[PDB]
DNA sequence: GAAGGGCGCCTATAAAAGGGGGTGGGGGCGTTTTTTTTTTTTTTTTTTTTCGAACACTCGAGCCGAGCAGACGTGCCTAC
């Protein structure tokens, strides 16, 4: 298992890398330096962790991409959003970062027109979003909207009542 | 204890008698009125008892 | 198991014992014989409507007792025995009780008073003090401390961490033989500093917590 | 072996720089469980004169009303 992990973290960085071509077993045991795990392991490999692999991307012959399956677009997920009901989807920066290319080249002409970051997986943790319509009153605002709070203090259809009298 | 506190006299009067802090409850939540008309209310009051 | 078999020979051949109260005093004085052959002899004079029993003791290992039957119609017993060959066996049946009275009376006494002076005497409180003050016999450096310090005076304070790679090995190693581990194992496991073992396992793991802050981190099986 | 002597390390001061370690400071989870089957013990259990009712609650029970079913009475169809 642990080493079947090293394939998992070397493939991982090929795929950070920036490239998912595929490759043969023996080379990969080879670049994990793991050519000596034996037969018995190797067997193992061949009919459990490349078969029985949930998310393992046979193609060339060759097993590739092996720590991502549910995502491949690699872009704001604009289909995912234009949704009224479904729309959405708060996502992890480190996400993001990992699936292509890193956010913050992109993000600084981005943090004024397409994205907007706020502190949530943790204070240090950062998740990725999105705005639309104006604010409403030029004021200082945060003390006049610190006086607004309304009253989530009873009697309200009567202050209503009494407002409107 | 219990039968004096039937009486229709004022709250204040049973107050002075055992029951203390539970018939000024049930006084308070009522809403009853004392007249001072009798001897320990007024005394305890400090104007002059009739 | 036939080692739980009561051999029924003794009471099938209605074999009969006696059985009699004698004193620790007089069976230890039986004691110095050591089976060596006999403690004494039993005498048994019978008269026209009385029966008088006794024991004598030996001259030799004395170098009269009488005894008294008691009744038993009201019970029944028996004796079996347990060998150091794990059998049990029906031995025999007892057939009287009986108990030994002394001849000797007020006398015997100061010997049982001398035997009382035997079981009872551990010095109570007894002799008090005079002296006073010895404690405190100055360690200066704490005589367990010391050899605490001195199991540290050898190579301890400094750690791998560095070695990254061969510390991965044994990450490795250690996670094929569970799917998740306490993280004070791991600490016993790779002897390095816990916040750089922190960093490693963000880097190829995750967490998963219970209970009262009770956490294992795992690889992610899959 | 007991004892005195000789050799050598000890602590302080200094002062720096990298890294492991400790005592925090604060927050968390509020457990569940492993059992040791516990300090939560019997105060005094009472030494009794004890209620002293009042009030609430328990549980059962019996009269009474509606519905159902057969007997009694009425309504409807067939034959001479």
């Amino acid at each position: 298992f642990g080493v079947l992990a090293k394939i998992v973290n070397y493939m991982k960085t090929r795929h950070q890398r920036g490239d998912t071509h595929p490759l043969t077993l023996d080379e990969i045991l080879d670049e994990t330096q793991h050519l000596d795990i034996g037969l018995k392991q190797k067997q193992w490999l061949m009919t459990e962790a490349l078969v029985n692999n949930p998310k393992i991307e046979v193609i060339d012959g060759k097993y590739a991409f092996k720590p991502k399956y549910n995502v491949r677009d690699k872009k704001a997920l604009l289909r995912l959003l234009d949704q009224h009901d479904q729309r959405g989807l708060g996502g992890i920066l480190l996400e993001d970062i990992e699936e292509a290319l890193p956010n913050s080249q992109k993000a600084v002409k981005a943090l004024g027109d397409q994205i907007l970051f706020v502190n949530r997986p943790d204070k240090k943790k950062i998740l990725f979003f999105n705005d639309k319509s104006c604010q409403f009153s030029v004021d200082e605002e945060f003390q006049k909207l610190w006086r607004s709070v309304t009253v989530d203090s009873m009697d309200e259809e009567k202050i209503e009542e009494y407002l409107k009298r | 204890r219990h039968g004096v506190n039937r009486q229709d006299t004022g709250p204040l009067m049973k107050c002075s008698f055992e029951e203390t802090v539970d018939v000024l409850m049930e006084a308070a939540a009522h809403g009853e009125s004392d007249p001072m008309k009798g001897v320990s209310e007024n005394i305890m009051l400090g104007q002059l008892a009739p | 198991a036939e080692r739980g078999e009561l051999d029924l020979t003794g009471a099938k051949q209605n074999t009969g014992v006696w059985l009699v109260k004698v004193p620790k005093y007089l069976s230890q004085q039986w004691a110095k014989a050591s089976g060596r052959g006999e403690v004494g002899k039993l005498r048994i004079a019978k008269t026209q409507g009385r029966t008088e029993v006794s024991f004598t003791l030996n001259e030799d290992l004395a170098n009269e007792h009488p005894f008294v039957l008691q009744s038993v119609g009201g019970q029944t017993l028996t004796v079996f025995t347990e060998s150091s060959s794990d059998k049990l066996s029906l031995e025999g049946i007892v057939v009287q009780r009986a108990e030994c009275r002394p001849a000797a009376s007020e006398n015997y006494m100061r010997l049982k008073r001398l035997q009382i002076e035997e079981s009872s005497k551990p010095v109570r409180l007894s002799q008090q003090l005079d002296k006073v003050v010895t404690t405190n016999y100055k360690p200066v450096a704490n005589h367990q401390y010391n050899i605490e310090y001195e199991r540290k005076k050898k190579e301890d304070g400094k750690r791998a961490r560095a070695d990254k790679q061969h510390v991965l090995d044994m990450l490795f190693s250690a996670f094929e033989k569970h799917q998740y581990y306490n993280l004070k194992d791991l600490v016993d496991i790779t002897k390095q500093p816990v916040v750089y073992l922190k960093e490693i396992l963000k880097e190829i793991g995750v967490q998963n917590v219970k209970g009262i802050h009770k956490n294992t981190w795992e690889l992610k099986p899959e």
